[PDB]
């Protein structure tokens, strides 16, 4: 998971 | 045999990088203290300016009352915390130094090279200065976590608690990158050998002069975590930039702010980039204004 | 200081050798998998020759029913068991490409000396092609188990799981071996440091030969298993070729096949060499005929 | 690529050293043994000159009913206690050969640095004579214990147990020093990883002189013990010279012998090299006559 | 023990 | 502590  | 011969030996890149290496103490006062500082934590720190900067981990100096910096030549002083990052675990540390201080040469055309003899400079169980040879067994790498990227120099010369925050020169003596993390993870209970982590030193670099300029580092932040041609949405923060841009969960996103978006690391690093309160296109149109990234 | 200067590297020896070092994982279905493959074993492989073949661990491949190669230059492959053989613990899988494949440099004529630069190539813990360095420590080992010879290389490169069927190279990027297994025996509870252990290349070579050309390796095998001038005879197998020939326990045996018979390994290692079903002379003069090796 | 190139090796400085570099036995009875030796400890040991007198340490030899040394050449001789010293943890051993004995280079002008590639070499868990690599970590090291000095050399070439007693040497072959400890304190419960300590070969070479003109080795001995401009006094021995010179508890030490007392470590150096018997000036003037140290 |  |  990627958070931006 | 008669020896007039020269011992294979790294001294050199020891001479020239060592001094500037230097003992971390954070101190802090206990319930149990009573008044009486006493170490939280130890690491290493760089000195990268004769201004009197250093760099170090964040977890090394994390909740601390007071911060002790100890330079090879005796010297010892009271450390200033200029600011922390809790993203790529840095943090600068001031000292005021009217006499000259020792630096950390540094090569910005220098490029590391997977094979390259190492050296690890640091405060392994506060022994006092260690050197540990290892090569450069790896670049680019995430470390143990699989989220957040970070680009670790991966090395094989000996890393221990204490070792935080120290340098990895090469044979020359320049500046690899700062020691960070060691490899725990165990398979069937053993222990993991000579996998040991460094951030790279361009990066510490940037870091470090955003932290110097302002008393944080500086990202825009979207709001949205998504996992991955394109990059779905897998959730749309509370009352986020991102729900008050209106959203959708899913909408898969082919491109933003005139560039493609096949890499999902890609995207987030010129999300970082990118001034906060700007607003740009994305690409699914749908306009959004974005804000700095959340504290950690 | 100013830096014209070349940093001690051993890129290239990576940049020869690593190409041809490649990731290979055990696929298995599970009972919890529900058709779904499931990652039992990774570890590393080696690519020997043009044609595809590749060298790795016996135990890397055990009971698979899928067999991933992974390239670090992106391909990837299905491959195809080839053959196995428990006693060197090797194996060689086939991948069929019609692009061009990367070839571990092969010196046949090199003699690995004890001192001389080596780096361990393989995927440790699936982090990703990770290179170390170290010596060769000594040659010829038996391993951890007392039987069975099998020449070791000795490395105090760092070796952890993953690395089993990587290569091990020396500073030219010379194959010198097949990373095969680590110490891990304890006396007091301590964790062994820097001893890991090598197939010869020689010797991992002429076992590809054969399982390139026969499904397994054959081996002559009297079946007659004794603990030594001369040597004793400690058990005969049931039904053995052995009780064929009617051999007593105990008899000690001077010389075999017009030769003496001084050291048990040098005299299994003829017997070995020899022709299945073939008959000959034996000192103790009592005939019998050979069988293949029970397989296992 | 092809090569007629050289393989980066420390080779030379095996061949130079290895053959001095000995495996030692402590063989005892054991209740259980019934007559029958056993190995209680195993060790290495180095050559020192070709008298046949070897260096070792004094916790692999300690409680022997016999002492067994191996060297690599094949021959064994049962060895003879010169003589042990609990402080630096050495002892001397003596075997009698007719035949030519190799020994340990040794250049007493060389000066150890930071940084020089050295080679650990040794019997870990008695596999045989290893050779491990690395580099000097550190100098005038304490080791694992706050007390007692003993200027160790700190080492990251990987050591296990059975390396104790043997050599620690540079590329060019010449003695470092005699590895005696591997650091083991875990904070966190994890393993050091590359840190050893070796006995610096000119403290070596003078402990084993004084072994082999005395049985013992002969230090003066003041009789207190007290911690640190000057040094106080915390502690005076019941019934010693010190009792006897009457010492009052707690008085500050400036100088003695005609000389300052700002260093303790300094200061007990110096008392260990006066003869016993002797009296000399102490600034706090009180006279005392100094006896050989008590046997430990 | 060495089996052959 | 040191003791001499």
């Amino acid at each position: 998971v990627y958070y931006f | 045999d008669s020896t007039d011969e020269t011992p294979a030996s790294y001294n050199l890149a020891v001479r020239r990088a060592a001094p500037a290496v230097v003992n971390v103490y954070n101190r802090g006062l206990n319930t149990n203290s009573h008044n009486q500082l006493e170490i939280r934590t130890l690491g290493s720190g760089v000195i990268m300016d004769q201004r009197g900067y250093i760099i170090t981990n964040k977890h090394v100096i994390n909740d601390a009352d007071q911060i002790i910096v100890a330079l090879q030549d005796g010297r010892v002083f009271e450390a200033l915390l200029v600011g922390s990052d809790s993203l790529t675990d840095l943090a600068v540390l001031k000292i005021n130094a009217t006499g000259g201080l020792p630096t950390i040469p540094i090569n910005a055309r220098r490029v590391p090279h997977i094979g390259d003899v190492v050296l690890a400079i640091g405060n392994p169980y506060n022994l006092g200065q260690t050197i540990t040879q290892g090569i450069i067994s790896a670049t680019g790498r995430i470390g143990l976590n699989p989220t957040g990227r970070q680009n670790f120099l991966q090395t094989d010369a000996s890393i221990n608690p204490g070792n935080s925050g120290g340098a990895l020169v090469n044979s020359l003596g320049e500046l690899m990158g700062i020691n960070t993390l060691s490899f725990d993870k165990s398979n069937d209970g053993e222990t993991p050998e000579g996998i040991g982590f460094a951030i790279p030193f361009q990066l510490a670099t940037k870091i470090m002069d955003k932290l110097i300029r302002d008393g944080r580092v500086i990202r825009g932040y979207i709001g949205i975590g998504g996992r991955e041609q394109g990059i779905v949405v897998n959730e749309v923060s509370p009352d986020g930039p991102a729900a008050n841009a209106g959203i959708q969960v899913n909408d898969l996103i082919i491109s933003v702010d005139n560039k493609p978006a096949i890499s999902a690391l890609e995207t987030m690093a010129q999300v970082a980039e990118i001034r906060p309160g700007s607003v740009i296109p994305v690409v699914v149109t749908l306009q959004v204004t974005i804000q700095e990234y959340p504290a950690t």
